[PDB]
């Protein structure tokens, strides 16, 4: 168990709270276990005898591949291995944020098309007063109802139309469907 | 000299607790 | 109230829908294609601005 | 950031302007020593990123 180190321990340390910074950024933006654990083994309180079982500690928490891990464990120069782990961090960080940004982007859009909705909804209760049907066209319906009138009909004619307006109703104005509807209507 | 410990996808990473939980019992018998 | 841009037409989930509008202003528009556009342009207020059947309706508008 | 003992340090000088000059002295340093760690990250994200953007592309394809 190689553990070689230079005589000032005065600014390699200076990396530990780089890398604690960035292990509080993965769990703060990507929550995988309880933050308790890491209250308790503070730098700050020195307790931290063996900076080496902190680092792979820390590391652990990684996601890379079991292939990145033994890819580390090959390296034997503690600044080699620790530039390895933070470029590991960072690989699981790219990933995560980029879910995160996609994630919000997606529940964005659904947002924009939810809210433009609302605005149309808006539209067909404020402007369209309810019982108009002037888009919805059963001012149309009259309109063919008022145009049927003046003919003297057949029955068959006449039930035949009921069953096409009965549908026309039901069907809602955008549907193709609809549009022939209407077209054999008129 | 003691026969291979079979992992069967149960990664231990340093300093931190894991359970292996081997679907073979022979190991049982090494236990 | 209900509008932005009144005396006119709405966004109404399109903007170019006011460009058409004026591309009709300086055309004497027959009635049959006027109230054709005007059902037509309610269409597509109606749908989503990313659909298919709304890219469709913008085709056949344009 | 500075250490325990250089916060001894600095409360054992007794006139104002020394100490003043001392906590000066000790932001400069610790400046120094951050922005020295900021460059040298700053020059390993580089020399990371100078793994082709193919290989996020490939992130991306997997």
């Amino acid at each position: 168990v190689v553990h070689e180190d230079f005589q000032v321990t005065e600014e390699v340390k200076a990396l530990t709270a780089e890398i604690v910074k960035t292990i509080r950024d993965i769990i703060a933006l990507n929550p995988l276990y309880r933050e308790s654990v890491l209250q308790m083994m503070q730098a700050g309180q020195r307790v931290v005898d063996n900076p080496i079982y902190l680092s792979d500690m820390g590391a652990a928490l990684t996601g890379a591949e079991s292939h990145e891990l033994q890819d580390v464990l090959e390296e034997t120069n503690i600044p080699k291995r620790l530039y390895k782990a933070l470029s590991l961090l960072k690989k699981e960080f790219e990933l995560s944020k980029l879910q995160q940004r996609l994630g919000r982007e997606v529940e964005e859009k659904i947002k924009q098309t939810h809210r433009k909705y609302l605005l149309q909804e808006q539209l067909k209760i404020i402007k369209k007063e309810l019982g108009l049907e002037k888009d919805d066209k059963d001012a149309i319906e009259e309109k063919f109802r008022e145009r049927l009138k003046e003919l003297v009909v057949p029955k068959h004619v006449m039930d035949v139309v009921d069953e096409e307006l009965s549908k026309l109703g039901l069907l809602d104005n955008h549907s193709s469907e609809f549009n022939v509807t209407r077209n054999y209507l008129d | 000299h003691l026969p291979l410990i079979a992992i069967t996808r149960n990664p231990v990473f340093p300093r931190f607790i894991k359970i292996i939980e081997v679907k073979n019992k022979k190991l049982v018998e090494l236990l």
